[PDB]
């Protein structure tokens, strides 16, 4: 029994704590409090008997508090636990110690059917620790000179096999249409039948032509992901040296240390930092057990970076975009009030640490764009890989029937009209003046 | 109740109390089972943080019978009655020692 | 439709593909090679719709093939698939690209119930590109001079709350009582209460002090997992300074690419480097859904690395000790012959490439130790955390306990005794010459 | 009038604010409100006429706040005045930011006669964002093996004019009486008549003799404050070579960026860092205006290091030893409460961050030491340059007579005893076993 | 050949300029370079052996007799461990130097720095042993002269005071900054 010293019936979390929410199963007919209690200790002290060394330290100050049991709306041997972590538990501004003293061994006790880690209530002072994004919101806006609408990009299909000439020359063709990035490949990094110096060069080259011709500043997502840190920043510098304004990197099989370096390298350079979420689903497909995207999306948010994927929801899943945006508002806003329904559980103020950039990308085209601008507001980016190079006419009028969707979307929006339903007039009345995006809107109606 | 002092001990079945004869005779019958070759090491035990001891005969490849493993020890034992003297079994297929511990330790 | 160009009903893989093994679950009602070869598609090529710039590459020779589906015995809407991809799709001797390639969106097709990573077939080829183990079994043998008997270790307890001071002198008594290494939690590398320098410097001292007194090469597991790759390359390279032979790392935390990067160095500087698998039940805790820990297993022996934990299995569930065998095998051998009984689906070789440590903790004290040995071999290390510090004697008298435990079981073992079953007698027999044994086997009868 | 918008008569200050304490004389018949929002205004905005960049960023949320007038107890024309601080006003570790954006200005302002800085409530946020001293009080007497009593230094005498071998053959004549430490004078860094570099090996050579024959760990303070930190940086390495366990250094004079370098390099390369005081006085003398030195050892303490001079207070001057205490207690304990009479005007919480040692120098000698003892706690250094020194029979026996004293009074506290009053009767037993001790105590009754 | 038509103190040049294209003309059925007479400005231009005959007798302070090697058979398959030991036993009956074989640098079954490590170590027991100044002949030939140099510094930190190289595999440019490299390092 650990309840007596691990379950606080009566204690209220102090403002520096560290708040986790966890769902949590035990096995049938054993006590709720004893597990929560259970998994609390094995986040921070487990022992299998009396032990010794632990009365030279002060085993009191240094351990866990669960003092919420919350019952889960839909099931009742679920139930949500609030455990509380002191302060001094953690590394001064390291995302990496919150996740291996958070899951490090509480998923290996078998007292537990399933557990799932919800929500985390940062405090104030490990968020003030930490670099955070190196640019931000705003600074990515001022940097990109971009306003009124959200931003463009597309993935570049097909997954591999271009070379350097025909990516860079493929990329040129996106970005040349008014669309405002591209990205990489997140799999694609160094290939034996592309090896990554030709790719930054011949992108970098296509960027600055297409700069050129369109009157404005763009850009392409470069991927700096690689076997060793070493080769990930000399990749990065040499973006740096190529005058490329923003690179690109997978957070998750890079690690949270090679994304922290990355981001700590793109501040000191003053470099844009686009992240790809690449196996969070391995992490969070299971809805009952695992750990929810909104936790990974606050770990990356306070490790630094500029834009994160997410899809929007729809499209494919009408789903519970509720959620959906609630970690949205958790990636944007400073502070976001408690909502259940958007999973949100805590009070959580981010100071004026700056936001980061939604990604949607994903089984999207053009005859969802007024719903994903209406939920994701304007500070988004929409990525359309297939639909873009898809469009019989070439990429360059399929990004240029998006942008020019995306405004008519935009301008409708600010006009005070209700984007949702009308959407079909709207794609009409924007089709008068572009045959590219009527046709596109004939492919996929 | 009761400490346990720092013993100056010989590296796996240093502890325990020195082997007896029968318990030799086991070790190197296994040894023989597993295809290992036998090999013999002495060294003043001044010098027992070195790497390479001082080694007997040859190690013994074919060598299937515990009776010339046992005159060997004794001999060598009779050799150097002062230093310390180990058995290990070599394995030629991964270059490693495949068990070895002290047969004898010195004055 | 999908199957008609990555279904494969008679393709048989080449020799130097990569071959890689998904249980996989499909909505209800759906076609199994349809879904199958949905799955090989999403991880290398995928569109919405016709496509333009796939004809200026040829999509035939760079997509995977999908060859066999079969039956999983216990579930027959879950399915076995082996999926093929051409050399040319990874990076020569990067693991991250691997994990990329072979997860990075599969998971998030909406058309799967389910998916589960279960066995990966490395080519010879890509496994003599990556650099490997710095050091490798036999190495680490011969620079510890350590044979006979496997290793012995133990988690410094508590979980934190040391100064340098202190946590020198708990790894100082922990080591002089015949413990092989011990190892840094890993959730602790820099702390408020305690700066790395300080336990680094104390640490290296204790060892010294102890590799002087009992007369044997000694050491401890360092850290190095930190927030930037460079603090953890300064980390690394004191403790070179400091004459410390091993240090240890959070592979899945900090990173593939800086667990290569750290092998790497060790290579270069000759040091030994030591892998927890924090994060790992995470990835592996649900036994349909996830990726398998013997994937993680290959992975981790391709990046580099001499130890590697894995629980035994038993000492709190029996469970099914053949896979955890299997991945034993996969962690140890040079070959490794099918066993569908053991989770091994493909005749996987790995030349002469030096395998990896296993490493037991958790959950196991002086009672387990005869399965232990005889489920792990010789090629393993156990640690008892809180058995050895929670002996009433001190953590000297329970280190130098199990020690000469384990021994007695190894000597047993060599005699030619079944020692699962006269267990008892052995410890029994062991204590007969070590008081503080026979008072353990008391505590945890 | 500037009242309406930094006069906040009911206002709460917000626990992540930075909180000060002023003690302001305004013109003779101003309002004291008026000038305190001057005061607040001064520190953060000031205008002279209407403004219209001020309608760009949100001046309300950027702007300290005044919350609290107290009439003083002694003048009613001077009065505490406490102005809030939003915490996105300073660096994130920068206590040089602090000082210039509290300081920077305020006191050039016409409409006040006179203004002091009081005490400063830093949040737990900028505390744990700063690097803060290198070691910590528990982690220098882990690594000098020194508990029991406080410590022994000396200033080498005179104040220049020595070789390399005379300065290092009179460190070790103090050093070998039991002496603890010896510091370098705080104006003696590099002279014509004594190159550093002489100076460091000679003495290291000294210490590293008197280590030996003593049989302690021992040191002496080398200084490293120079004319540009190029200079400060390469004496510090070079002493980290020499094995030198502790460096010095000043901190006003040097610069408050120049000491956070160098406690970063000294916790980087693992050195104790101690500081003198020079020209506090010129800061804290007049005891009506400018800055009170609590302040300086706040920003001090959060910048970094190990030791701070002080003085007690007593030797030549009784004075009021409370706010000495008080200063002290900020020195050492993790959390303060609120004493108006030690001049602690807000509840000021440390978390876990380590203390720094206080240092005691100047018109002392072995008749004052049982009340230092008493007012300083055993977490103090005493330093008697002349008293060792202008003993008759040596330095040596100086020291070691203060030693012998420091040690029977320590024990004598231990004992239970009253010290102050029977301090005759110790030191007369002390000089039962000490003829040095007793013609010490002869010379200066 | 007139001195100009060369490299200061560029063996490779040498080469080059002389059986560069003359062994490709039709008119000539065989062609043999026999001798070279090099002029004394360009020796004295090349930077020459690193320490030569009597400086290397001083560093080993060997006369008398000439010296006496072995290669360590076989020519692969040992660990580090086993060739360090296999060295020691040569080394510690009188044997002067031994060298490593010359196909093997770094191997999937040895890599090249447990190889050097265990080998000083054996080194360093043997002149213990036997009271003579010993070495034996460490191979730098690999596959860039960045890893050259690297296990060339690697072997000077080792304290061992000889290393080997082939100078016709690895190259004349190879050979002769290795040579610098020895002669800047004091390295035979």
């Amino acid at each position: 029994e650990y309840r007596d010293t691990y379950w606080t019936p009566d204690y209220v979390p102090l403002d520096t704590d560290l708040l986790a929410c966890f769902k949590c199963t035990g096995q049938e007919g054993v006590p709720k409090e004893e597990v929560a209690a259970a998994v609390a200790a094995e986040s921070s002290t487990g022992t299998w008997s009396t032990v010794w060394s632990e009365l030279l330290v002060d085993l009191d100050f240094y351990k866990g508090r669960c003092y919420r049991i919350e019952d889960v709306p839909g099931d009742k041997e679920a139930f949500y636990a609030f455990i509380a972590y002191p302060l001094d538990l953690f590394e001064e501004g390291s995302v990496t110690n919150v996740l291996t003293s958070l899951v490090g061994n509480v998923f290996g006790f078998k007292a537990l059917r399933h557990l799932r880690l919800e929500d985390i209530r940062f405090p104030m002072a490990f968020i003030k620790t930490c670099p955070g994004p190196p640019n931000g919101i705003c600074v990515e806006r001022d940097r990109m000179n971009k306003y009124g609408r959200p931003l463009l990009g597309c993935t570049i299909k097909p997954k591999l096999g271009l070379s350097g000439k025909n990516y860079g020359r493929v990329v040129y063709e996106c970005l040349r249409g008014g669309l405002d990035f591209t990205k990489d490949d997140e799999n694609i990094n160094s290939q034996p039948f592309q090896r990554w110096q030709n790719r930054f060069e011949f992108v970098a080259e296509a960027v600055a032509l297409a700069q050129q011709e369109t009157g404005e500043k763009k850009g392409h997502y470069l991927n700096c992901t690689a076997a060793t840190p070493e080769e990930m920043y000399e990749r990065a510098e040499f973006a740096k040296e190529l005058g490329q304004p923003i690179i690109m990197h997978d957070y998750i099989t890079g690690g949270f240390t090679a994304n922290t370096g990355l981001s700590k390298w793109c501040r000191k350079n003053g470099m844009l930092l686009h992240i790809h979420r690449a196996m969070h689903a391995v992490i969070d497909r299971h809805p009952k057990h695992g750990i929810h995207f909104r936790v990974l999306a606050k770990c990356l948010r306070l490790s630094g970076g500029d834009q994160l994927h997410t899809g929007t929801v729809v499209g494919k899943l009408e789903g519970d975009r509720q959620t959906t945006l609630g970690f949205i508002d958790q990636l944007r806003e400073s502070f976001i009030p408690e909502d259940r329904s958007r999973g949100n559980f805590f009070d959580q103020d981010w100071g004026s640490m700056p936001g980061v950039f939604a990604v949607a990308s994903g089984g999207i085209h053009v005859w969802h764009m007024p719903a994903l601008v209406a939920i994701f507001g304007d500070d988004s980016v929409l990525q359309f890989g297939g639909g873009t190079h898809g469009h019989p006419w070439g990429s360059a009028a399929g990004a240029a029937a998006n942008r020019v969707a995306l405004e008519a979307c935009v301008k409708a929006r600010n006009a005070g009209r209700e984007i949702e339903k009308e959407s079909r007039d709207i794609l009409m009345e924007a089709a008068k003046h572009s045959p590219e995006l009527a046709i596109a809107l004939e492919t996929w109606k | 109740v009761g400490d346990y002092q720092t013993v100056a001990t010989l590296e796996t079945f240093g502890f325990l109390p020195p082997m007896t004869q029968d318990e030799i005779y086991d070790q190197i019958a296994y040894i023989i089972a597993q295809g290992w070759s036998p090999l013999i090491e002495h060294v003043h035990p001044s010098r027992s943080m070195a790497t390479y001891w001082s080694y007997w005969k040859l190690p013994f490849f074919g060598e299937k019978d515990l009776g010339v493993i046992v005159s060997e020890l004794e001999a060598c034992h009779r050799a150097y009655p002062d230093h310390h003297v180990r058995l290990v079994g070599y394995d030629a297929y991964t270059q490693s020692q495949g068990a070895c511990f002290v047969v004898f330790e010195g004055r």
